[PDB]
C-alpha cells in the first residue's frame, strides 16, 4: 500500500484531522511522520501532494525555540508546520484541520 | 469536514426542525454523501445535495431535516464521504445539559511550572455539588483521538457550608499538550437527569512575553516586624501563569503568597498581582526577594523573574 | 437563523463555538452587532462575509466562543440593522424543561454612597413569566416607615423578567445598625420568599493604602502602569477610585480584583491604572482614594 522512493516507505493518507491526530494514525500504521533532509526527497512529495494542504513531522517544542523534526533529528534541508500545494513550508496552528497526512517508515 | 447543528432559541428550548452538515473545499470530481444512524444507512429522500464551484476547489453541502424527538432520544447521526480513498466519517450527538440543580463543573488547564519546570502536567476537574443526596459522582476520563488515560485521583471534600466537592487530578503527557491534544471529562449522578461534560486543550493564539516588577511597601505605624511585598505580571497570553516567590535560592510554598486571577488588561494582553507579607528575622538575613513566572512564551528558557 | 457548532461522537463539547447564518434579501448596506445579553460584543472576535447569487445577497457571520463562556448559560444574540427595521435572534445552551425556582438578591450600599455621596441605596434584583405579578414590599426590623422604592422592570432577551427595586436608606440609621426586610411574593411560588440584609457587624480596621509606579520598558513609550495595594481592613466593603486633576476619573479606566482573606484577619485588593505620555507631563500627581467603614479621618484614606 506504501508508495516506495529511494528506500523509504511512504503512505498518503486523508481526512480531516489535527497535527497530533494525524501522529497518532501513523503509528497505528506501524512507523512515524515524515522527515525530510534530502532535496531529491521533496519532489517525490511534491506529486502526490493535496490542494489544501499536508501535515509534516515539523513541531516546536518552544524550551529550545528551534524547530526539530518528530524523530530527534535537526532540520538542514527547508506551531505545527505544513506543507503547500507548491512545496515549501510555512507555520500553522495546532488545533487547524486538514485533509491530508504523510507518514514515513 | 465539520458538522453544523441548529442552534437553540433564548429560553435554551430546542427547535423543531433540526438541520445539520457542511462538508469543506476539495479537487474536483464524483462525490458520495451517505447518512447514517448509529450503523443504520437513512432514506435518500430526506436529505437534499448542492454542489458549488469556488475558484478552484469545489464545496458540497448535505441538509438532514430531523423530528424533535428523533434528536432527543440519544442517538448519533454520521455523515459517510466517498471520494476516492474510501471512506471518510463524522459524528453528530445530542448536548448534555449544563447547570442541572444547581451542579457546575471546572476543568482547569495545567500551571506553566508543572508543564515546563517540574515536567509533570496534572489537569483538575472541580465540581460543586450544593444537594449531596444519596448517590455517586462518576467522574469519566477520554481522549478526542481515543487513546488510553491513566487513572484519577477521586478525592471528596465536605464542605462546612453542607456542600460537596469532589475533585480528579488526572496526569496529562508534557510533549502531548503542546502538540494540541484535547481531553475530554464525563460527570454523571443518579439523581441527576442529564450528564456534565466539561473539555479542555491548549489555547492555541497569540504568544506574549510576560512583564515582571517587584515592589515593595515602606514602615506604617503600628507594624514594625512585618512588611509585604508587591508583584505584577502583565501583559502575556494565554491566561495560563504560575507565580512563584524565592528566597536564599529555595522557594516559598503556597502558604503566605496570594497570587489574583488573570484579568484582561485595556488591550490584548493579561495581568496578575501576587502579595507575600514576610518578617524582620527574613530581611535582616538576607535582603532580597525574586519573584519568579513561568510562562509559555517566556525567555529564556520560561524563566522571567525581577529582583 | 443561527448554526451551533457540533458535538463530537461522545457528546463532549468542542473547545470552540461558532455560529450565525444570514438568508438572502435585497441587495444594499447591512449592519451586523453580536450581543451578550444585552451587551455589544467587540468587533474583533466576528468576520463578516458578502456572497452575491444570482439576484438575491447573502451574508454570513462567524463569532469565537471558548467553552467556559458558552457552557456558563448565556444567551447570544445576532442584531440585523436593514432599512431601519431590525431583525433579532438568540442563541443558548441546551437547557433543561425549566429547573429551579423564583431567585432574590439584596445587596448593601457601596461606601461611595455611604460616606462621600451621603445618599445610600439598597437595589433588590429578583431573577423569573406565566404573569406580573412580582410583588416588592418592604418593612423594617423595629417597626419604622420606608419611602416608596423605583421598581423598574426589564424584560430580558433570553425570556426572562428582572425586576429592580432601588430603596433610598438614612446614612446615619446605616452605620448604627439596622436591618432592612423584604418581601417578594409570587402565585408560582408556595411559600413567601424574604430576603434582608444589614451592616456587617464584627471587628473594625482602617486600611493602609500604597502606591507605586512602574518604569520604563522597552516597546512602549507613551503608555505607563500604575499600582496600589489596598490592605488590612474588615468588613470587605472597600470602594476604590483615582484622582487626577482634583476630579474623579472614569470607573471604566481602573480595574480593582475582588476582596480576598490576608494571611491574617484582614483583607486585600489590588488597583490597576493605565496612563499616557499627556497625563504626567500635564500633572505629575496621581492619587488613590480609598473609602472604608473604619477609615479615619472622615472615612477617607488617600496616598499619593
Ligand atoms: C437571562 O439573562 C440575564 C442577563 O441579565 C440573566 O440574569 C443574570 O443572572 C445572574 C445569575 O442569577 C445574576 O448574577 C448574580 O448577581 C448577584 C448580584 O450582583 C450576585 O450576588 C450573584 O452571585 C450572581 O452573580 C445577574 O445579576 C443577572 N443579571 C441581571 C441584570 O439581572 C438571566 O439569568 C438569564 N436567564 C437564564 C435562564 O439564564
Ligand atoms: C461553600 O464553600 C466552598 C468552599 O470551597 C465554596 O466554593 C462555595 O461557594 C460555598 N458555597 C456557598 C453557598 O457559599
Amino acid at each position: 500500500k506504501w508508495i516506495n522512493f529511494q528506500r523509504k516507505c511512504y503512505y498518503f493518507g486523508k481526512g480531516t484531522k489535527q497535527w497530533v491526530h494525524a501522529r497518532y494514525a501513523c503509528d497505528d500504521m506501524e512507523g512515524q511522520l515524515v522527515s525530510i533532509h534530502s532535496p531529491e526527497e521533496q519532489d517525490f512529495l511534491t506529486k502526490h501532494a493535496s490542494h489544501t494542504g499536508s501535515w509534516i513531522g515539523l513541531r516546536n517544542l518552544d524550551l529550545k525555540g528551534e524547530f526539530i523534526w518528530v524523530d530527534g533529528s535537526h532540520v538542514d534541508y527547508s506551531d505545527c508546520v505544513m506543507m503547500r500545494g507548491s512545496g515549501r513550508w510555512n507555520d500553522a496552528f495546532c488545533d487547524r484541520k486538514l485533509g491530508a497526512w504523510v507518514c514515513d517508515r | 469536514v465539520k458538522i453544523l447543528q441548529s442552534s437553540c432559541d433564548g429560553g435554551g428550548h430546542f427547535p423543531p426542525t433540526i438541520q445539520l452538515c457542511l462538508v469543506s473545499g476539495y479537487t474536483p470530481g464524483t462525490i458520495q454523501i451517505t447518512w447514517l444512524e448509529d450503523g443504520q444507512v437513512m432514506d435518500v429522500d430526506l436529505s437534499t445535495a448542492s454542489t458549488t464551484q469556488e475558484g478552484e476547489l469545489a464545496s458540497t453541502q448535505s441538509e438532514l431535516t430531523l423530528s424533535q424527538k428523533h434528536w432527543l432520544s440519544d442517538r448519533t447521526y454520521t455523515c459517510q464521504v466517498t471520494y476516492q480513498g474510501h471512506t471518510f466519517e463524522d459524528s453528530t450527538k445530542k448536548c448534555a445539559d449544563s447547570n442541572p440543580r444547581g451542579v457546575s463543573a471546572y476543568l482547569s488547564r495545567p500551571s506553566p511550572f508543572d508543564l515546563f519546570i517540574r515536567k509533570s502536567p496534572t489537569i483538575t476537574c472541580l465540581v460543586v455539588d450544593l444537594a449531596p443526596s444519596k448517590g455517586t459522582v462518576q467522574l469519566t476520563w477520554s481522549r478526542a483521538s481515543g487513546k488510553p488515560v491513566q487513572h484519577s485521583t477521586r478525592k471528596e471534600e465536605k464542605q462546612r457550608n453542607g456542600t460537596l466537592t469532589v475533585t480528579s487530578t488526572l496526569p496529562v503527557g508534557t510533549r502531548d499538550w503542546i502538540e494540541g491534544e484535547t481531553y475530554q471529562c464525563r460527570v454523571t449522578h443518579p439523581h441527576l437527569p442529564r450528564a456534565l461534560m466539561r473539555s479542555t486543550t491548549k489555547t492555541s493564539g497569540p504568544r506574549a512575553a510576560p512583564e515582571v516588577y517587584a515592589f515593595a511597601t515602606p514602615e506604617w505605624p503600628g507594624s514594625r516586624d512585618k512588611r509585604t511585598l508587591a508583584c505584577l505580571i502583565q501583559n502575556f497570553m494565554p491566561e495560563d501563569i504560575s507565580v512563584q516567590w524565592l528566597h536564599n535560592e529555595v522557594q516559598l510554598p503556597d502558604a503566605r503568597h496570594s497570587t489574583t486571577q488573570p484579568r484582561k488588561t485595556k488591550g490584548s494582553g493579561f495581568f496578575v498581582f501576587s502579595r507575600l507579607e514576610v518578617t524582620r528575622a527574613e530581611w535582616e538575613q538576607k535582603d532580597e526577594f525574586i519573584c519568579r513566572a513561568v510562562h509559555e512564551a517566556a525567555s529564556p528558557s520560561q524563566t522571567v523573574q525581577r529582583a
